[PDB]
């Protein structure tokens, strides 16, 4: 079990760790988060009390280093940093635990939610979508635009998701115009899976990361990417059976975790109705269709 | 964006553009089978691709053999239309290729966009005007060449005959649309008006009769009456 200590909490802020969150008051004696499960990526995120504009946060993996948070009064935000001196870090943490100034990652033992939302998400892949090679952790916020959004403006602060465009020469083989547009299997299986992602695990990892950035930061380009990656699978007539079964599980847990009150903005009516009721895979997503119908029947 | 009643005058500027109408590509007769079920029989069709500035018509005849053994023909028809329009553009010299293609039905947008990916600078546009190009098969010489085709064929016409020698493309298009709007509403009466007077003939190299300027005014007016007449017969006004 790993720990992310905080130097201090000088401004009132709502702090998230994965799907959990808690409020810290201005100058409250808060010194971090303990008992964080090893084996998963994690995200620690922030919304200031005085300006809910800009949710921001950091993706990290405690196996890759010792990380802590410190407020910067000049740039006005909570920054993640790496401590290289390992005995300095252990001594800081042990002292903060002895004084019980830390919240405990509050995982229920029965509960596999976070695993199920991050099953295929890897830090190494995150660091290629979010490019800042001098850090082992990755900053994301509400406002960051994607490479594709920038094509349709600061490239260093962009989310470099894989570009998917159904009316593109990459998507459409010369001479198979109708075939490839109406059945996207060659774009899914040859162009994207064999060519770009190499395997379905990496495809699912980017899909899951895009969903999480949409949900935790309200990042609009991430929501676009999540729906595009769902739509590319649902609009393919030929999909490996193992990917369909896994996709159904992935989406089930995403829809289950989505705040009931954010559905209006994080779910695209067209994509979901097409995917569940019109597409080739309209009958292959039983778990996802059942939770959607019981939880969001208005959208449909 | 969409061409409408606000910006329809762009039709008569000097940027090359084509209208594409697909309403006569897939044509069928519906009939009963010996068992009393219903079946369709396709007949030859055509793509109606028109330069509104010059009158040049690229009539691509769609022979019934293109449908043999194919499913979902109404959907295929849109993709075949887009395939043939893309082939036409590629066949034209660069300086004759259009800058814009306006489709008369919005269901042609995605098929044509996908077939024209190699031409990113050619704009594919819809239109909000409910135009009458479906009535092109009421022009006897166009219907005749479509029905007689025994294989795929492209036939070139000028749908304005020699009118541009005397009137502007705006006025010529106005004359063509009025004629087509009337053949579509009452074909029998429309053709009666056009041929009633045996002394006015259609030249071998033309589609419409050789009316003087003053006779076109009379013809135009008789077409304005027919449309209105039928409008009253229909709605009881
Ligand atoms: C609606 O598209 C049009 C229609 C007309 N005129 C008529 O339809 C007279 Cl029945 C003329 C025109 O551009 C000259 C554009």
């Amino acid at each position: 079990m790993n720990t992310v200590p905080f130097t201090s909490a000088p401004i009132e802020v709502t702090i998230g760790i994965d799907q959990y969150s808690f409020n810290v008051k201005e100058n409250q004696p808060f010194h971090g988060i303990k008992d964080i499960p090893i084996g998963h990526v994690h995200v620690i995120h922030f919304q200031h009390a005085d300006n809910s504009s800009m949710r921001y946060g950091y993706w990290f993996d405690c196996r890759m280093g010792n990380f802590y948070i410190q407020y910067d009064p000049k740039d006005g935000l909570y920054k993640m940093m790496e401590e290289r001196d390992g005995a300095k870090f252990e001594n800081i943490v042990h002292n903060f635990k002895e004084r019980q100034m830390m919240v405990s990652y509050p995982k229920i033992d029965e509960d596999d939610t976070w695993y199920n939302l991050t099953e295929f998400v890897q830090m190494d892949k995150i660091r290629k979508i979010v490019r800042k090679d001098e850090n082992q952790f990755s900053y994301v916020d509400s406002s960051m635009t994607t490479v594709q959004e920038n094509e349709l403006s600061d490239p260093a602060h962009s989310l470099n998701y894989t570009v998917i465009n159904f009316k593109s020469r990459e998507a459409i083989r010369p001479g198979h115009e109708m075939e490839d547009f109406l059945d996207k299997s060659y774009y899914l299986n040859t162009v994207m899976l064999q060519g770009i992602f190499k395997n379905s695990s990496n495809y699912f990892g980017e899909l899951q990361f895009a969903f999480l950035n949409a949900m935790f930061f309200g990042n609009y380009g991430s929501s676009l990417q999540w729906h595009a990656m769902i739509e590319l699978i649902c609009s393919s007539a030929t999909v490996p059976k193992h990917m369909l079964d896994k996709l159904d599980e992935i989406l089930y847990y995403q829809i289950k975790t989505l705040p009931e009150q954010y559905s209006d903005i994080l779910l695209n009516e067209r994509v979901w109705n097409i995917c569940l009721y019109s597409s080739f895979q309209k009958n292959s997503l039983h778990n996802t269709e059942k939770i959607m119908e019981n939880k969001y029947p208005e959208l449909l | 964006g969409a061409m409408n009643s606000s910006n329809y005058a762009e039709l008569f500027n000097n940027d090359i553009k084509l209208f594409v109408d697909d309403t006569n590509v897939y044509r069928v007769t519906v009939h009963k089978t010996f068992e009393g079920n219903v079946a369709t029989k396709a007949i030859n069709g055509c793509i109606f691709t028109l330069n509104p500035k010059t009158g040049h018509l690229f009539l691509k005849i769609i022979h019934t053999s293109v449908w043999a053994g194919q499913k979902r023909l109404s959907q295929l028809a849109k993709w075949k239309t887009a395939e043939e329009v893309s082939a036409l553009v590629r066949s034209l010299p660069k300086e004759e290729q259009p800058k814009q293609i306006i489709v008369t039905r919005k269901a042609m947008l995605d098929p044509l966009e996908v077939h024209m990916l190699d031409f990113p600078n050619i704009a594919i546009r819809p239109t909000e005007l409910r135009l009458p190009f479906s009535a092109a098969m009421s022009i006897d010489k166009l219907s005749d060449v479509v029905m007689k085709a025994t294989e795929p064929q492209m036939v070139l016409f000028n749908i304005y005959d020699d009118w541009l020698d005397r009137i502007s493309s705006y006025t010529a298009f106005s004359r063509l649309t009025l004629l087509l709007r009337a053949l579509k509403t009452n074909e029998e009466s429309a053709k009666m008006i056009l041929l009633s007077d045996p002394t006015i003939t259609i030249k071998s190299y033309h589609l419409w009769p050789s009316f003087t300027d003053e006779q076109w005014i009379t013809i135009e007016s008789q077409m304005r009456d027919l449309i209105l007449t039928e409008y009253g017969r229909k709605y009881n006004v």
